[PDB]
């Protein structure tokens, strides 16, 4: 096979990211893979006039040690290729399908030369424990997974193998992202499987191999801003319905709160009861309806990177809200039900998941955790083959409160 | 003289859209033209260094120094300008081994490597750049030039290609001899067995042979060191280690480098010996400075050191790691932000102790603390063991319940036990969940105007009562927190409060007993008296009943 020729983005080097450390059981796990993948050609050791470096860590995804390599660096400086020179289309009809099947395909990228040129960008550290020795360095010879120019390069070969299928089921969508093939119809679910099993056989020909089985796209709908009702209500109750009415105008319009203001007029008691007049009564009633249907104006630009922030809301659950201008909400949602950071990470996954299906991109993530918590834990729990972006943020204090 | 290395060289490159070196060699006087024409004829002997044309047109300049009481010429290469230009190559190390991450073994060797860089080739087509030149008497004459063969000393590229080659050499040698420990450190080699001394001294001579076939000659039994071994500012003795000792300076009139160099000395006393403190010590540093300028102690740094002289008057050992049992981490609060731990296999010997004493942020409580203590050691452990070890800390299961299911932040301990070792970790207060009935409301507000930067402080109540304090130079933050502070200071044991500053309440419901602010500070004093508290946050500017009149009230003067 001839190498797609790689060049990184003008005047950016290669990644110079640090190996975060690895627990024994880690290390002797990716040093079998490692000695493995060696002999079989994948990777090559290499010397010091490598200076890049790529962290690496190990997952189980089953009961099986599978290498996982953090190519985030990698992928922002060779954008231009994996997303100019090479784009893979998304579909928009993937969402609109009744089941979504996701099936790994990483397998594929192994029989593909990488451009000589490029390999040492690839380049991989398994460190050893107190610094004993100085650590294992390798580089890949092959497409690695993880890294958004594979599927970028193997999208030509996949079109074949993927073409008396597509050809034979045209209603049936395909969309490749990562190291993943997410596969939508809208048959009935036996059926969905059955044709499932079918582009298994035909991936099998060319040598290859927080949710559900599938996922359900055509049954994700919107968390709505839901307001208490009640018999009785406080001037307590009130305030708080009028703050969360206040922060929920900024992204909805036509919003409206000045009677329920006019009830607080005074310096009243917090327990104090205050019954309803009626055009506050109304003007309740008319934001209810608001808050149920979708936002006006607010469409996805794809000049743009997406965000999500998570709220702890106590007792398993986690609200989610994704947007690229800040109360400019394209989704939200809510994950429920292990310790923080394990559900956390399943929310992370699922978020990130949707977010894939929906746009075809992953969203940096604003975490509410501590830094060294998350890094030291998240891969205990984590499943996926890529990494989206995270950042670490505080919550508070009310913004948790407006949602759920 | 030595052996270079049959190993093949590692391919050096110039950064990219650079050539090398060109730089003029200064004139020399004849001394030192002579002893460096000795010193090179040698080299050249040696294989070290090569005689080249005037065609290379590359140049680094050479100096030769000699010392007042010696007579031995040296020889320097001001190696600046082609490391500029040399590409960047792999860090050597992530870190270093900490003793207390060494399996203990019956028998431990260390073997130095002699002349290191020297017994390695030099990628050949990198050489050239390598070039200098011995000038003539009054550089009337051309002078003689040379390149290098091997790895220069104070080159960049020395390092790695060093280490590099010695990993490649070792291989073989530990595939055959996997029950051996071969620790690489610069030019050092630290081996150890569990066979009996015969068989050990043996295995040295099979790997210093082996290290002899290709080019690294070793120091022999008669001059391969004795324990304890003297490593890093540390002691390695057969079945413990420690650090060398300290020495604590008395003196009169402390200067600033005195203190520096002390709490460097307290900082790595710290590793093995427990409650070493530097907290005190550390505040005298935190200003103008100037290394000579005497900064009298105060009472607390002077009892702080007391305690540690105390802490250090008996030696202390730790022993090393046994890797078929777990790790024990224990953890103790020794007060005004300080921690203090211990990590041990078996009760109660240390493998080693440290401390931590960071704030994070401006305000905080003693169980986001203890979280923090943990994540640093359990980091500490993964690098120096592999895995995280079980702790034991002081704060009740219950305590630690309440406080993480209710927090905001993802938060999780990994397996942990409840020791009661006081002080305990506990939370000083709560707020309520719901508005107290029978209690009084007071509705608080704070402004500030931006170019007086006078402010005024107060609240209204739903039984009538009112206040108002002024305030100079302060901010919309400070006035906010100082409205709060007022209203408890007023109030009785019961009390609801609504504020519309966000700011204020996110520091308060994360339930902090300590801060750098003195308000802060102040407010907490408060919230613990009280019997129940329930603060409640509205939007400003709204015309929200209670809030529009402190609004009105706290405005007038400041802002429209
Ligand atoms: N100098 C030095 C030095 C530095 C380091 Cl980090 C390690 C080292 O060797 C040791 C090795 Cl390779 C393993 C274990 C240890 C700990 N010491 C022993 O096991 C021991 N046994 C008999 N005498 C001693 Cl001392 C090493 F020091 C020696
Ligand atoms: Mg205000």
């Amino acid at each position: 096979i001839e190498t797609v020729p790689v060049k990184l983005k003008p005047g950016m080097d290669g990644p110079k990211v640090k190996q975060w450390p690895l627990t024994e059981e880690k290390i002797k796990a990716l040093v079998e893979i490692c000695t493995e993948m060696e002999k079989e050609g994948k990777i090559s050791k290499i010397g010091p006039e490598n200076p890049y470096n790529t962290p690496v860590f190990a997952i189980k995804k089953s009961t099986k040690w599978r290498k996982l390599v953090d190519f985030r660096e990698l992928n922002k400086r060779t954008q231009d290729f994996w997303e100019v020179q090479l784009g893979i289309p998304h579909p928009a009809g993937l969402k609109k399908k009744k089941s979504v099947t996701v099936l790994d395909v990483g397998d594929a990228y192994f029989s593909v030369p990488l451009d000589e040129d490029f390999r040492k960008y690839t380049a991989f550290t398994i460190p050893s424990i107190n610094n004993e020795t100085p650590g294992i360095r390798y580089q890949y010879n092959v497409l690695p997974q993880g890294w958004k120019g594979s599927p970028a390069i193997f999208q030509s070969s996949m079109t074949k193998i993927l073409e008396p299928f597509r050809k034979q089921n045209p209603d049936i969508v395909i969309y490749q992202y990562m190291d993943d093939l997410y596969v939508g119809s809208d048959l009935e679910i036996g059926q969905h499987r059955t044709k499932i099993e079918e582009l298994r056989q035909h991936l099998l020909r060319w040598g290859l191999t927080w949710m559900g089985y599938e996922l359900h796209p055509d049954k994700w709908t919107v968390q709505p801003i839901v307001l208490p009702e009640k018999d009785s209500w406080t001037v307590n109750d009130i305030q708080k319905l009028v703050g969360k009415l206040n922060w929920a105008s900024q992204i909805y319009p036509g919003i409206k709160v000045r009677q329920l203001c006019k009830l607080l007029r005074g310096t009243k008691a917090l327990t104090e009861v205050i019954p309803l007049t009626e055009e506050a009564e109304l003007e309740l009633a008319e934001n209810r309806e608001i808050l149920k249907e979708p936002v006006h104006g607010v469409y996805y630009d794809p000049s743009k990177d997406l965000i999500a922030e998570i709220q702890k809301q106590g007792q398993g659950q986690w609200t989610y809200q994704i947007y690229q201008e800040p109360f400019k909400n394209l989704k939200t949602g809510k994950y429920a039900r292990t310790n923080d950071v394990k559900q956390l990470t399943e929310a992370v996954q699922k978020i990130t998941t949707e977010s894939i299906v929906i746009w075809g991109k992953t969203p940096k993530f604003k975490l509410p955790i501590q830094k060294e918590t998350w890094e030291t834990w998240w891969t205990e729990y984590w499943q996926a083959t890529w990494i989206p972006e995270w950042e670490f943020v505080n919550t508070p204090p009310l913004v948790k409160l407006w949602y759920q | 003289n030595s052996p270079i290395s049959p190993i093949e060289t590692v391919p050096v490159k110039l950064k990219p859209g650079m050539d090398g070196p060109k730089v003029k060699q200064w004139p020399l006087t004849e001394e030192k033209i002579k002893a460096l024409v000795e010193i090179c004829t040698e080299m050249e002997k040696e294989g070290k260094i090569s005689k080249i044309g005037p065609e290379n047109p590359y140049n680094t300049p050479v100096f030769a120094i000699k010392k007042k009481d010696s007579t031995k010429w040296r020889k320097l290469v001001d190696f600046r300008e082609l490391n500029k230009r040399t590409q960047d190559f792999w860090e050597v190390q992530l870190g270093i081994p900490h003793p207390a991450g060494l399996k203990k073994k019956k028998s431990v060797t260390v073997l130095d490597v002699g002349d290191a860089y020297f017994s390695v080739p030099l990628d050949e087509d990198f050489r050239k750049y390598t070039a200098f030149t011995i000038p003539s008497i009054n550089n009337e004459t051309p002078g003689i030039r040379y390149q290098y063969n091997v790895l220069p000393q104070g080159w960049k590229g020395s390092p790695a290609i060093f280490q590099s080659s010695m990993t490649k050499i070792l291989e073989p040698f530990r595939k055959q001899n996997p029950d051996i420990v071969i620790y690489q450190y610069m030019d050092d080699l630290y081996v150890g067995s569990d066979l009996e001394i015969g068989q050990h001294r043996t295995k040295i001579e099979e790997l210093r042979q082996h290290l002899l076939r290709w080019g690294l000659t070793t120091p022999d039994k008669k001059h391969q060191k004795e324990p304890p071994f003297l490593w890093m500012g540390y002691e390695l003795h057969p079945d413990k280690w420690t650090v060398q000792p300290i020495v604590l300076p008395e003196k009169d009139s402390w200067t600033v480098n005195d203190i520096q160099k002390l709490v460097g000395k307290l900082n790595w006393a710290s590793q093995i010996y427990p409650g070493i403190k530097v907290r005190q010590l550390c505040k005298l540093l935190r200003g103008t400075k100037a290394l000579t300028e005497v900064i009298p102690l105060t009472e607390e740094a002077e009892l702080e050191l007391a305690e540690n002289r105390e802490i250090l008057k008996e030696p202390v050992h730790g022993v090393y790691y046994d890797p078929s049992k777990d790790l024990i981490a224990e953890i103790q609060k020794q007060g005004q932000g300080q921690w203090t731990y211990q990590i041990y296999q078996e009760p109660f010997k240390n493998l080693k102790t440290g401390k931590y004493a960071r704030m994070r942020g401006a305000h905080t409580n003693d169980v986001k603390q203890l979280t923090e203590a943990v994540q640093k050691i359990t980091t500490e452990s993964i690098v120096i063991w592999g895995k995280t070890p079980k702790f034991k800390l002081p704060i009740q299961k219950e305590t630690w319940e309440t406080w993480w299911t209710e927090y905001w932040q993802a938060t999780w301990i990994p397996e942990w036990e409840f020791v009661n070792t006081p002080p305990l970790v506990k939370l000083w207060y709560q707020l309520e969940k719901e508005p107290i009935v029978g209690a009084e409301t007071f509705y608080v507000d704070g402004a500030a105007n931006r170019e007086t930067k006078l402010g005024k402080a107060g609240y209204v109540t739903n039984r009538g009562r009112q206040k108002v304090v002024t305030l100079t130079d302060t901010t919309n933050q400070k006035t906010e927190l100082q409205a709060i502070y007022l209203a408890l200071q007023d109030s009785g044991l019961e009390v609801n409060i609504v504020t519309d500053s966000q700011y204020a309440l996110g520091i308060i419901q994360a339930q902090p007993d300590q801060s750098e602010s003195e308000l802060v500070n102040q407010i907490i004093e408060q919230l613990i008296k009280k019997e129940k508290v329930y603060l409640a946050w509205v939007p400003a500017h709204k015309g929200i009943g209670g809030n529009e009149q402190v609004d009105k009230l706290v405005s007038a003067g400041i802002r429209k």
